[PDB]
DNA sequence: ATCGGATGTATATATCTGACACGTGCCTGGAGACTAGGGAGTAATCCCCTTGGCGGTTAAAACGCGGGGGACAGCGCGTACGTGCGTTTAAGCGGTGCTAGAGCTGTCTACGACCAATTGAGCGGCCTCGGCACCGGGATTCTCGA
DNA sequence: TCGAGAATCCCGGTGCCGAGGCCGCTCAATTGGTCGTAGACAGCTCTAGCACCGCTTAAACGCACGTACGCGCTGTCCCCCGCGTTTTAACCGCCAAGGGGATTACTCCCTAGTCTCCAGGCACGTGTCAGATATATACATCCGAT
């Protein structure tokens, strides 16, 4: 079993991709934040990969489930044989 | 056994009505949900009184209801 | 015998379009017409973003096309950016731009 | 000694990491924590290689946006500092 | 098995415009998800489009039809001029 | 011995909630006038369930109506 | 003869489910227990809104529905809302709400 | 000539959970564009999902994987359990 | 005489118009500006009497619902009173 | 033309909004972005009533316009 | 505004390795030629719905005036965040084993399409009456200047 | 504070048009057979996903110091809201004319389906040079003492 994975995501990770957003300042607080609209996100993905999975009778995810249920939200992502 | 006997009182004093103390609590109001006994309240409205005997909020005969149980 | 890309005058696979268009569930049948002037807009569709990646890949001293030159001549053209709006180019970078109060 | 004022680095950081494209998390974490919030659909599963890279590369451009809306909130009100109050109203607006 | 792509034709375009660039491997599966995606946009607008008049086959007209409809602005204007000719040309031999 | 076993009993099913068993019964239906807890009320509500277990005609969110003892 | 919607103890028209299916391009053929499912389906969401819709009207002191009732029955309820969080419909109106700002002090 | 709707199912599902209950015609114009909407969202996904797989049959197991995908929360188990009793009901004749 | 202090009666409307349902804009000059605005792509065209009440239908909850959007903003700002700057700011996140 | 959009029908509008002060140069802001709306919108309706070898703009373009934009309507037919 | 010291950044020169570009056989999918039948183009009509114009009411829009409340600028202060250094942790890389499960192949059977004959469900027309819009009455709550 | 002015309030009438029910008549859904292909199942191959070990060494971590910035307060003034008066044109009812939308025959030609034939593109193998890494050097840039 797998617990408290969450806080792989240090602060340097969040703060470099804050710069890549182009911000100047960070308040000490943001990290949190990042941390829940991130583990939020994930689920919404992983749910409908893993239903995909499962209607074609097979035991593991393949990339193929990923780009459709990223496409199905509109987010679809050029560069994976989608 | 006073514990089960100070037990069994305060659930009496619960389920039985406070100001008549012989009936069963079956009559309601929904202006502060204070629960009575249905034998005291029409005597209560026929008083000519619309004071509620704990919050003494004002109540009407359309805001009476019967519970069970 | 000649292909039917070669009477049209393209690069594209008219025949091959042709049958994908007619195992796919669209209609219950296909013009002669429609497979020709499908694949004349893709050719030219696919054309028209190639030059633009080229012009940025050798602006870089480059002469090989990876996926950041398609990302910056992408997004560096209004009237494509609409067209791919809601999409996403793996390896692909941001474009460079600061506010303007950042600045000292 | 010498010192840099408070600001500047960060600046160069900027220019730094907005011409660069690669991954700005660790890999190993990212697999981790992707396995754990899967385990709870399914016991047991398998993932495919490029599956985890197609997750982590599709779920980077998301912050990256997102921090470029809180930007501007944070700098509609004269400030600049972000808040968790501009990723809140961001989101808001943007309908999630 | 094998599997199909557009690889030949996108190099075999590419050495029309650029006769000296080359195209990475990886750069390559992007274009060839592109032209896929756009295919399936207007094919799928068409069908449609042929549907609610109570049709049942597609013609060019229904597929110059989705162009404007999809296609943005001046872009639209360039790709009908585009196909049209092509097709004429087909008509003539 | 258990005869007064038996009425503490009595009593302890009725002033508890006869759904979840451990918290009071402060939930009124104007429906049928059944009480339970607010507690299962809101579960029950969340499960699209919106159906009285007991005597089973339907209710809606406003019906809830908060009782004292 | 015996309809299939009373065969499987249903209100909606199985039959032309099974025709719109086969006459609408979605595949080569259909199922014969396909249409049975989707007609159960459409028919539960069509009671579950309509209920809530007739409550809204009866807490309004009136006897027929109108489309005002239609939005505040699904404007009310989260998963409704959300699954139709991008449709409008034809004299609705809106939520009352005031932000507390604005309120006086 | 004839035009199809769905007012007299509507209606009639409507007499079972108000006994005493009315509707106008503009809320019926309504709940009828609702349900053509629903079903052409839910059948849509269906045929996607059966040519992802290579097939060419769309059956029972495609309906109730769609309404997964497009239903949110408890809903969706609504609709399964729902849908899972009326056929197993009407097969047993 | 008498007076109500400014605000009071502002608050009045908002009440008054978030319990009704009718149209807000008069009919006959938004359909001469449909009737113009259609004249540059094709001319000698004609409407279908509902098709105009549709597109206003369309036009009005549109309109609405941004101008709820760009209260947040000045909100957020410190403000009470909405400026340009807010409806720009919320078309901008929103992603026009 | 633009100018029948008057003051107090956009002081409604904001009013069912849910706003309390409005600024000056707000009108003519509303304005312009109701013109690009709208406009958005024609150009869809009229490719669909031309394609259809018509010559009067129905109540199944428009709502077929909304619904490919993103923004569906009940209520209307469809 | 001035320059000087120190630091991070751009430019020209080896070298070297793996991925891009080209050549080969072989199928399997695309081209040629022919037949039959239904989908769509064309002509005629007829009646519904769109446009255009007139006159009266009156509800809504436009304009001016007065004043008070909210927007905006300037100050002061104290805490939270950026920068740099020394120490601690685990990511990354390589190499080796083992096996579960994805992918392909061959048979065979139940299931869905297609056709012909019947008849009851559902649609278009036609009354009719009652739910809803409009009008005053006597029961409890707004609000702002003293 | 508490009284005056504007806004509730439950409840017995009056009138109208659209929602609800009934009837006649098609034509779409139901029964009953027949047949051929899709897909379910058993078997086998081999590949790639999971697990372990050992060694750099890059990056995360914790601490201290100073300062730029967030936040609260005060003052001014100007512009947006309320209210009364006058001018406009929206709305409603009525009439009249004709354009084009929708339906019905009639025919012809365009596309699906079949068979035969063979050239293009896909999997596989091989060579070599474009770009990554390392390095010395010149140059822009930032901050401090003046
Ligand atoms: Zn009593
Ligand atoms: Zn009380
Ligand atoms: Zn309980
Ligand atoms: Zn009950």
């Amino acid at each position: 079993v797998l617990r408290d994975n969450i806080q792989g995501i240090t602060k340097p990770a969040i703060r470099r991709l804050a710069r890549r957003g182009g911000v100047k300042r960070i308040s000490g607080l943001i990290y949190e934040e990042t941390r829940g609209v991130l583990k939020v996100f994930l689920e919404n993905v992983i749910r409908d990969a893993v239903t995909y999975t499962e209607h074609a009778k097979r035991k593991t995810v393949t990339a193929m489930d990923v780009v459709y249920a990223l496409k199905r939200q509109g987010r679809t992502l050029y560069g994976f044989g989608g | 056994d006073e514990a089960l006997v100070e037990e069994l009182a305060n659930f009496r004093t619960l389920v039985y009505c406070s100001l008549c103390s012989k009936n069963w609590k079956n009559m309601a109001i929904k202006t502060c949900g204070h629960v009575f006994c249905e034998n005291c309240c029409k005597e209560r409205l026929a008083a000519r009184m619309r004071k509620c005997p704990t919050c003494n909020k004002a109540f009407s005969s359309n805001d009476l209801l019967t519970v069970h149980l | 015998a000649k292909t039917r890309s070669s009477r049209a005058g393209l690069q594209f696979p008219v025949g091959r379009v042709h049958r994908l268009l007619r195992k796919g569930n669209y209609a219950e049948r296909v013009g002669a017409g429609a497979p020709v002037y499908l694949a004349a807009v893709l050719e030219y569709l696919t054309a028209e973003i190639l030059e633009l990646a080229g012009n940025a890949a050798r602006d870089n001293k480059k002469t090989r096309i990876i996926p950041r030159h398609l990302q910056l001549a992408v997004r560096n053209d209004e009237e494509l950016n609409k067209l791919l709006g809601r999409v996403t180019i793996a390896q692909g970078g941001v474009l460079p731009n600061i506010q303007s109060v950042l600045l000292p | 000694p010498h010192r840099y004022r408070p600001g500047t680095v960060a600046l160069r950081e900027i220019r730094r990491y907005q011409k660069s494209t690669e991954l700005l998390i660790r890999k190993l974490p990212f697999q981790r924590l992707v396995r754990e919030i899967a385990q709870d659909f399914k016991t047991d599963l398998r993932f495919q290689s490029s599956a985890v890279m197609a997750l982590q590369e599709a779920s980077e451009a998301y912050l990256v946006a997102l921090f470029e809306d809180t930007n501007l909130c944070a700098i509609h009100a004269k400030r600049v500092t972000i808040m968790p109050k501009d990723i809140q109203l961001a989101r808001r607006i943007r309908g999630e | 098995t094998r599997k199909e792509s557009y690889a030949i034709y996108v190099y075999k375009v590419l050495k029309q415009v650029h006769p000296d660039t080359g195209i990475s491997s990886k750069a390559m599966s992007i274009m060839n998800s592109f032209v896929n995606d756009v295919f399936e946009r207007i094919a799928g607008e068409a069908s449609r489009l042929a549907h609610y008049n109570k049709r049942s086959t597609i013609t060019s007209r229904e597929i110059q039809t989705a162009v404007r409809l999809l296609l943005p602005g001046e872009l639209a204007k360039h790709a009908v001029s585009e196909g049209t000719k092509a097709v004429t040309k087909y008509t003539s031999a």
